[PDB]
């Protein structure tokens, strides 16, 4: 099919393809056949695995949180006791997927979530309880749960999923951005104010995901850890940028740590060392 | 209510003034209404903060 | 490839774009530059 | 102090000139709008777009 | 008879000429254009001042010394006080625009130096304080003076290590953004045409800067023996296909 | 497909669409193009998520 | 079903309505239009802000009392500080424009009063000092406050006897100019559309006022027994087919 | 969309009505009122 290199022989002309001027801002498509004698070879390659659809198309962990099943008697702040918990939806908490997404400026896609819940009984327990988890999506404007047993968990309009601990939850969500694409970066503010926040933290008000355990308490305490995975599908990306070099310090902002190790390796020897 | 997505402000003022006829002193009122144009769109169904129990 | 669900978001991955045009990044110059011809004429 | 028919009556004063009659921001999902049919329905959804129809009837 | 070296650009009643350019760059190979009906959302009929705002505005010249780190401007911020363009920015709720950036710097065939001139869309700066500190409105709206990368940090401001592009990425990869070099031995000017790049059809021109322009010395300036150890750098910008929408009272911004 | 707003320019007529009488009990379908100069825009929206089938359908 | 009484006027994002008008006047039966090539002289391509300047601007309301003499405004002067229109006036060497003037005044079926609303092209005012004294720039550029014909003379200012139209001609013949009356028992508003009237294709918008608008009480105001002895008068003006030419730095005018 | 069950109640959601006529609520007046014409003639 496609040729990787054409057959090219000796050369002696005034057409010098290897002499350019990089200050123009262009990367002239020079080939090996332009500076050496080559033979014919074929690609036998389409580059399907480097398509943005494939690059962002696999599940990556985007959040880990914890909730627990125990007696709620006396507990004043259920949220703090972790009788139920929150997740202010965002994809820049765990760096692996974040660096990939931030290889672009604007990004548009549907999301496929997979939520894994694992039980743990650190203290004395006679058996492993069979708990059912309820993950409810709380869009901005919806009433937030205050107690693991609010009226809010009725979830009449909020979408929510019920699944066994140890099992996995799965569903997809359409592209919910308010604009035509999501912003990986935002050089702006919410309004013209002297103190207001800067960055995409201003655009990322996606709401929360409330997690709880439907079962009443058992004699012992059970610790359920929840892991949320995200896979993008039907991907579109715009304006590629320089890859993240320094470590992250916060969700949403480009801030980097003070006093960080150099990122570029230093030669063990000369600039002439191999 | 979100700042980035604020819609602006609505106000009303006197262009000239309100003038009452003779033998009239009662208070004058305005009734205001709100509705959507066919223009309108709503997305992502969710629960409302306007009801509770528990 | 039978779609069991009603919404588009439900469907699986899109499959290779098969567009592949790097020139909007490698050659975003106003005046076309031909390989072999003086970069600066 | 409490909910009442008067909450719907916008007072207009005689022989006042260039003065403000009323004001409000346009967060249709809160404030004055929160209890109206529009506001009530709007709150069953996260996003909105389009044009609003605001009218005044003199009494 | 013609050449990439010699060029003329005329917008409105302003014209710039150069006899030592190195072609010109059109970001992502797209020329600026007006907002088409199919992409529009805002129902207001827009305003197109045309020639009164789509012209070249020249900022204060910077001084390139043997120790300069670089400079960073932001658009439309950099032109907020420029004639009618500026006025329209504050009187309207929304607006969109493209630009033609022309950076000038001439020396002699004895000097040597190489400036990187790049346009970065959505250049979200980082706080030098690290952690989760923000960057106050004032500091990302320097106006035509722009940000001097060799100046000291300041409370509420952005970090300025030229090396990390003010955002945690390495300088060397800034080339993935539409750019051009002003290499004194070849160049005299750099020209970049910027089309409107945003995830929305139109936007606020005061609370959001669409792109930032950076002029960064890579190969340091060197002057011939006994010559003044500095050269001036001048930036001239012209908006194009500018649209304003939602006119109201004039906006009041932080400081 | 469907237009969200038609293009409308200056106006000076005896046809005043924005003057009504709400005591009739009707909500006259007034549009932005009836009180301001507008450009053309499309809906790109069907309102499928606000159908009663969807509203009570979960 | 329609009537001269009820009207709507929409320019830009502004709309005025009236349910008690008396038709509307279009000066010399000509609607405003842009400057055609055949009549043009200035070779500069013009700027047409359209909707951002061609909209209704409302001036401060005047107070009509039993002793008012009248008021006089001048265009484009009266709108020099009005949004983008004003800005364009000072940033450009030249410009031309037409307008839609809407004067408002409502009372009750018990009141009585009759205002003459007229547009006078080239209303060259006279000095109250007589002889050959001039009228200083400041005094013919009152801005949106306009000139109060019942205020006292002032050094360098114009004469203000309503009776002689501030120029040595009798009030009664002011009707030869495009006008309308606001007769409380009939009227509620007065509307006049003004086309560009000048002996040149385009002109300076700061050193020359093309027309002046006068609101003059003819039949004095009378209110019902025991009512407030005054009524407010409001003037709303909207430029149309506005063109600006020769943009440069902002102009600085006397005081 | 193959119905595995015998009864109608078993089938899934109906899909958008696509009727959308607000006039029976916004304009339930006896005498037609044209936008632009005097509401009360
Ligand atoms: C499974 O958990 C959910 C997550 C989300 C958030 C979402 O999909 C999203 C993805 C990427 C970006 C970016 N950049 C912003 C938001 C939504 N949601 O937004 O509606 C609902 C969920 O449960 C209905």
């Amino acid at each position: 099919q496609t040729v990787a290199s054409i057959s090219s022989g000796p050369k002696h002309t005034q057409k010098v393809p290897i002499l350019t001027a990089n200050e123009t801002g262009a990367t002239m498509p020079v080939l090996p056949s332009d500076s050496i004698e080559t033979r014919t070879t074929y690609m036998h390659f389409n580059g399907s695995e480097t398509d943005v659809e494939c690059f962002l198309g696999r599940a990556a962990c985007v959040h880990v949180t914890e909730i627990q099943n125990k007696d709620a008697t006396g507990i004043d702040n259920h949220r703090e006791a972790k009788l139920f918990n929150d997740w202010k939806i965002n994809l820049s908490s765990l760096v692996q997927l974040r660096k990939k997404l931030e290889l672009f400026t604007y990004v548009r896609f549907d999301s496929e979530y997979t939520i894994l819940a694992t039980a743990s009984q650190p203290d004395s327990a006679n058996y492993s309880s069979n708990l059912v988890v309820q993950a409810m999506y709380v869009p901005p404007g919806a009433p937030n749960p205050k107690e693991w047993d609010d009226y809010t968990w009725q979830s009449a309009s909020n979408p929510s999923v019920f699944f066994k601990v140890g099992d996995t939850s799965r569903f997809s969500v359409p592209y919910v951005g308010l604009a035509s694409a999501y912003n990986c970066f935002y050089d702006g503010y919410s309004h013209d104010d002297a103190e207001t926040q800067y960055g995409i933290t201003v655009l990322n008000h996606m709401g929360s995901m409330a997690f709880r355990i439907v079962n009443e308490h058992d004699e012992h305490k059970t610790l359920v850890k929840i892991r949320v995975y995200h896979r993008a599908k039907h991907v579109e990306a715009w304006i590629p940028r320089a890859p993240r070099a320094l470590p992250y310090t916060s969700i949403g902002r480009t801030n980097y740590p003070k006093n960080t190790e150099p990122v570029i390796k230093k030669r063990k020897g000369d600039i002439k060392s191999y | 209510p979100d700042t980035y997505t604020s819609a602006g402000f609505l106000s009303c003022w006197y262009q000239t003034s309100l003038i009452l006829p003779p033998e009239t002193t009662g208070q004058v009122y305005l009734l205001s209404f709100i509705s959507a144009c066919p223009d309108f769109k709503l997305r992502l169904m969710k629960d409302t903060q306007t009801i509770s129990q528990t | 490839v039978i779609n069991y669900y009603k919404d588009a978001a439900s469907t699986s991955s899109a499959g290779q774009s098969l567009s592949m045009d790097p020139s909007k990044f490698t050659e975003p110059v106003k005046d076309l530059m031909l390989k072999g011809a003086p970069a600066l004429n | 102090t409490k909910d009442e028919v008067n909450s719907y009556l916008i007072p207009l004063n005689a022989n006042r000139q260039n003065e403000q009659v009323f004001g409000t921001n346009l967060f249709i999902g809160d404030g004055v709008f929160k209890t109206t049919l529009l506001g009530e329905i709007v709150q069953y959804y996260t996003h909105w777009s389009g044009s609003l129809r605001f009218s005044l009837m003199y009494t | 008879g013609y050449s990439d070296r010699v060029q003329q650009i005329t917008l409105g009643n302003s014209t710039i000429t150069t006899q030592e350019a190195a072609n010109a760059v059109v970001c992502y190979a797209e020329w600026p254009e007006y907002l088409p009906d199919v992409d529009a959302s805002d129902v207001n009929k827009t305003s197109k001042p045309d020639t009164s705002v789509c012209r070249f505005y020249t900022l204060d010249s910077k001084t390139w010394t043997t120790g300069s780190k670089g400079w960073c401007w932001k658009l439309p911020d950099a032109l907020k006080d420029m004639g009618v363009f500026g006025q329209n920015m504050f009187f309207h709720s929304l607006g969109r625009s493209g630009y033609t950036v022309h950076v000038q710097c001439n020396a002699t065939k004895f000097h040597s130096g190489c400036l990187l001139v790049v346009v970065i869309p959505e250049h979200q700066l980082a706080s030098h304080e690290g952690g989760n500190v923000s960057v106050k409105y004032t500091f990302t709206h320097p106006g035509e003076r722009g940000i001097d990368l060799s100046s000291a940090n300041e409370v509420g401001g952005p970090v300025k290590d030229v090396i990390y592009n003010m955002n945690g990425t390495l300088l060397g990869n800034l080339l993935i953004f539409p750019h051009q070099f002003i290499n004194l031995r070849t160049n005299n000017t750099a020209t970049i045409v910027i089309p409107y790049i945003n995830s929305v059809p139109i936007d606020s021109m005061t609370r959001h800067n669409n792109v930032s322009l950076m002029v960064i010395p890579i190969a340091p300036l060197t002057v011939p023996t006994g010559a003044t150890p500095s050269l001036p750098i001048t930036v001239t910008i012209a908006p194009m296909c500018t649209e304003f929408s939602g006119i109201r009272s004039k906006s009041i911004v932080p400081q």
